[PDB]
């Protein structure tokens, strides 16, 4: 199936003293494999998945050097942006950046990304054609004009379509035992009497990967959204994910309700029903 | 812009008295990223708590997983305490085995 | 692998 590689960067200014707090993380699909925290002792890009530990010294040296360069750019940006928005030097602000590439089911470049945010809102983003920019306001417009003149889009395009895809393919092969394996959700249902006449049926989906999944409730073969509750997909902590959906029903009529589970790891959707 | 945190408290594996497990507090959809998250055992903060590396969703809001290794019992109560700028006072979500 | 160049805003 399709796969992706993404890098997330966050820098928070600390006006009271010192430089911004900078944190960077790298992911392949829903698996984190590297990180950098300016607050940590190593001051180096660090591994977070076993399959990336195969890389030699030159890899870690280059990645460390580059992530530090990323850090400084963000430090400068915080200053530049404080001026663009005419803000005080006494408050703390945030800049975020995210970029990456996707390969399709054919394993060929599918698409690339490069977006930026200031204080949690879109600032500037590269469009899908990887040739134009989307600026959210006049501060971003100034940046856009400068990046057009410096041809930053062309440079990012060469990375996203080349280096990015090539490395994503390399990581996929090296960590194939996990990255190219889908973990079908382990499902079951629980029954909870909320009163003498009503009961809650909760449909569980556990230990699945990737995170993408859909849980739906039907009553007498027809989708039901009322009297239901769906929680946000959450990380188990061991690399897999969890989710559940519940419905309140009249005691004694549990048999009319079915929970439908769709996930890439299942040849066909599963259907659960209570006793 | 500022955004308030969503909170979920749960165990990595189905709860079973006497058997080792992991207690999780997942905080998401928040901004800015500075936040205070504590796992509690009978009202007292657990010192041995770690968290994932700060990351964020498509809308730029942040998410973090705080977790600790614990062994559930029938009487001990667990909860997650979260403080953030968008909160007038620390919020506390108690752990429920069925959720 | 990370990009090699990062232009300022």
């Amino acid at each position: 199936g399709s796969h992706s590689m993404r890098y997330f960067f966050t820098s928070v200014s600390r006006p009271g003293r010192g430089e911004p707090r900078f944190i960077a993380v790298g992911y392949v699909d829903d698996t984190q494999f590297v990180r950098f925290d300016s607050d940590a002792a190593s001051q180096r890009m660090e591994p977070r998945a076993p399959w990336i530990e195969q890389e030699g010294p030159e890899y870690w040296d280059g990645e460390t050097r580059k992530v530090k360069a990323h850090s400084q750019t963000h430090r400068v940006d915080l200053g530049t942006l404080r001026g663009y928005y005419n803000q005080s030097e006494a408050g703390s602000h945030t800049v975020q950046r995210m970029y990456g590439c996707d390969v399709g089911s054919d394993w060929r470049f599918l698409r690339g990304y490069h977006q930026y945010a200031y204080d949690g809102k879109d600032y500037i983003a590269l469009k899908e054609d990887l040739r134009s920019w989307t600026a959210a306001d006049m501060a971003a417009q100034t940046t856009k004009h400068k990046w057009e003149a410096a041809h930053v889009a062309e440079q990012l395009r060469a990375y996203l379509e080349g280096t990015c895809v090539e490395w994503l393919r390399r990581y996929l092969e090296n960590g194939k035992e996990t990255l190219q394996r889908t973990d079908a959700p382990k499902t079951h249902m629980t029954h909870h009497a909320v009163s003498d006449h009503e009961a809650t049926l909760r449909c569980w989906a556990l230990s699945f990967y990737p995170a993408e999944i859909t849980l739906t409730w039907q009553r007498d073969g027809e989708d039901q959204t009322q009297d239901t509750e769906l929680v946000e997909t959450r990380p188990a902590g061991d690399g897999t994910f969890q989710k559940w959906a519940a419905v309140v029903v009249p005691s004694g009529q549990e048999q009319r309700y079915t929970c439908h589970v769709q996930h890439e790891g299942l040849p066909k959707p599963l259907t659960l029903r209570w006793e | 812009i500022q955004r308030t945190p969503k909170i979920q408290v749960y165990s990595r594996h189905p709860a079973e008295n006497g058997k080792s497990n992991f207690l999780n507090c997942y905080v998401s959809g928040f901004h800015p990223s500075d936040i205070e998250v504590d796992l509690l055992k009978n009202g007292e903060r657990i010192e041995k708590v770690e968290h994932s590396d700060l990351s964020f969703s498509k809308d730029w809001s942040f998410y973090l997983l705080y977790y600790t290794e614990f062994t559930p019992t029938e009487k001990d109560e667990y909860a997650c305490r979260v403080n953030h700028v968008t909160l007038s006072q620390p919020k506390i979500v108690k752990w429920d085995r069925d959720m | 692998s990370l990009a090699n160049t990062v232009a300022t805003l």
